């Protein structure tokens, strides 16, 4: 069976370097360039190149030359893909994908299988723990919230009460800025619901290896 | 002495001169572009697409027996013989545009060279010719 | 380089209804035109190529049609499973180039946010920080505008805004403005206020707090 498996994500500092790889299983490795595209968060799909593994011949999107160097090993079966110095703006998530070298007009000449993508992020942060910090009111329904912020890298996993209090929450997609990510959920319980039963925010980030408590409590 | 011509299903073209063979292809993949391959405009540039000089020789023959001018038509193109993804040469039969006077050209031409030339170059659309090599079908006489 | 003009970044669609999404190629690229379908995290999967024929697996209702440069998908029926992000390509001659995507989502009854406002925590001030939350949770449709003042005054810096992406169950949207100053800058001003614009209202929803 057909199937290109990509590296797992990347964490990189501004102005460094970083390799991605794509292996493929199940096709003559030889017969197929292997297409590169760029998938910004919340963004399009945008063709960075190909390389065709046989000699390394290369075509290219004329944004990425100077950016993206494209090599593959026949013997191992894997493209390659070198992103050079990193600016926040390389931070995305990158396919590998094939495409038919061409042989007459009865094949398929579109991107027909695809990598998992990998993630590359760029910071010139450290493993950082985040600070978690509760937010109380300042009607029928109260909403109380959770501020996750200063920690790098995703992901953090924030629930209400270890996850007993699921119906109601909102919790914000992270978001990167100055090298440090900000994180918040909100809860929405009944006026009967809050403060007389207690709910608590719990935050685990495991690449700093820490879970905190916050305890919403009444200011 | 002259080429072998076959067509198989009225729509799979083929050729064959000495050693080579060739399948004559007609789509909307632009497989090679003037940036990246071998620009033909004279017959002599086609010794850049081959190190085979049965090859270049069949290749030359065609393009004489459609009636290709070599000074005056379109150039045409030929993947350069360092890079090793294979020979191939390119003729854009696009009945549109600028081209349009030149696909008429080719398309009489290749009337006259085969018997049934079942023609799938369509009116006003993106339509170039890609001649491969491959082994000469068993069907083929 | 040949460029593929879609048509609009988001449609709003309703389960059952008959979908059109439209790529234009700047150059005659024949049929060598694909239509991607991307969920969220997933990578894209080929649904049609040579822009009618549909890809292994791909149900009917996704029809691929081609007049000239102008190239259109359609979903007959839209099921809920079709609710994702298209995408048109020209594969006729390297660069290969993708159209700009199309979102569908789902229309449902336009929906107020409903806006809750939270000054920094004694935690946050203690660490040297203030972070002032605004909530503005299950509106319907997706655009929407916050404006931070501070004491009448509009401001831009410090602003960290995140979306969720549409509500699986009642398709609203919400989102999450935070603005963040040094304690110093906190306490160099009185009111604080997030007001949020929404077609639900012909004044913005203002929710303010004063920090004395
Ligand atoms: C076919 O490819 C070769 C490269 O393999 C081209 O030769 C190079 O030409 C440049 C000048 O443009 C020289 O500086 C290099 O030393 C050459 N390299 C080699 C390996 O010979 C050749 O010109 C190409 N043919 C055409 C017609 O473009
Ligand atoms: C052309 O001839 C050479 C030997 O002279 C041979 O290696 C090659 O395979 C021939 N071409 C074909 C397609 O048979
Ligand atoms: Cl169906």
């Amino acid at each position: 069976e057909v199937k290109l498996q990509q590296s797992g994500a990347e964490l990189a500092r501004p102005g460094t370097s970083v390799k991605l790889s794509c292996k493929a299983s199940g096709y003559t490795f030889t017969n197929y360039w292997m297409q590169w595209i760029k998938q910004r968060p919340g963004q399009g799909l945008e063709w960075i190149g190909a390389v065709y593994p046989g000699d390394g011949d290369t075509r290219f999107s004329q944004k990425f030359k100077g950016k993206a160097t494209l090599t593959a090993d026949k013997s191992s079966s894997t493209a390659y893909m070198q992103l050079s110095s990193l600016s926040s703006e390389d931070s995305a998530v990158y396919f590998c994908a094939r495409r038919r070298v061409y042989y007459g007009s009865n094949y398929i000449y579109a991107l027909d299988y695809w990598g998992q993508g990998t993630s590359v992020t760029v910071s010139a942060a450290k493993t950082t723990a985040p600070s978690v910090y509760p937010l109380a009111p300042v009607g029928s329904s109260v909403t109380l919230g959770c501020l996750v912020k200063g920690y790098f890298p995703e992901p953090v996993t924030l629930t209400w009460n270890s996850g007993s209090l699921s119906s109601g929450v909102h919790t914000f997609p992270a978001v990167l800025q100055s090298d440090l990510y900000t994180l918040s959920s909100s809860v929405t319980v009944t006026s009967s619901t809050w403060p007389s039963q207690s709910i608590t925010c719990n935050v685990a980030h495991p690449a700093s290896s820490t879970k905190v408590d916050k305890k919403i409590e009444p200011r | 002495d002259l080429p072998l011509l076959c067509t198989l299903n009225k729509s799979h073209l083929y050729i064959k001169g000495g050693n080579a063979s060739f399948k004559i292809s007609f789509d909307d993949i632009a497989v090679l572009l003037p940036e990246y391959d071998v620009i033909i405009q004279h017959p002599a540039d086609m010794s850049w697409c081959s190190k085979s000089d049965d090859q270049i020789w069949l290749s030359q023959w065609f393009m004489n027996a459609v009636g290709h001018d070599w000074y005056l038509d379109p150039p045409f193109l030929c993947r350069n013989r360092t890079k090793t993804e294979g020979f191939i040469f390119q003729v854009n039969t696009s009945k549109t545009g600028i081209n349009e006077n030149y696909a008429k050209k080719f398309k009489t031409g290749m009337h006259h060279l085969y018997r049934e030339y079942p023609d799938s170059c369509l009116d006003g659309k993106l339509c170039l010719m890609k001649a491969q090599p491959t082994s000469w079908p068993l069907q083929c006489p | 380089d040949i460029v593929m003009t879609q048509s609009q970044k988001f449609m709003s669609t309703s389960i059952g209804d008959r979908v059109s999404i439209t790529c234009k190629a700047s150059q005659n690229v024949g049929s060598a035109v694909a239509w991607y379908q991307q969920k969220p995290g997933q990578s894209p999967k080929l649904l049609i190529y040579s822009a009618s024929n549909r890809y292994t697996g791909v149900p009917d209702r996704f029809i691929g049609s081609e007049s000239g440069t102008d190239f259109t998908l359609t979903i007959s029926n839209m099921q809920s499973e079709d609710l994702a992000d298209y995408f048109c390509q020209q594969y006729s001659s390297y660069p290969l180039a993708f159209g700009a995507g199309t979102k569908l989502e789902l229309k449902r009854a336009d929906a107020a946010p409903t806006v809750s406002i939270f000054p920094p925590s004694s935690e946050q001030l203690t660490s040297g920080g203030a972070s002032v939350v605004c909530f503005l949770n299950n509106f319907y449709p997706k655009d929407i505008n916050v404006k931070w003042k501070i004491d009448g005054s509009e401001r831009q810096n410090g602003v960290l805004n995140s979306w969720t992406d549409q509500d699986s169950k009642d398709s609203t949207y919400s989102m999450s403005s935070t603005l963040t100053l040094t304690k110093d800058e906190y306490e160099r001003h009185n009111s604080y206020t997030c007001e949020a614009t929404h077609k639900t209202s012909t004044s913005p929803i203002v929710k303010s707090f004063n920090r004395n």
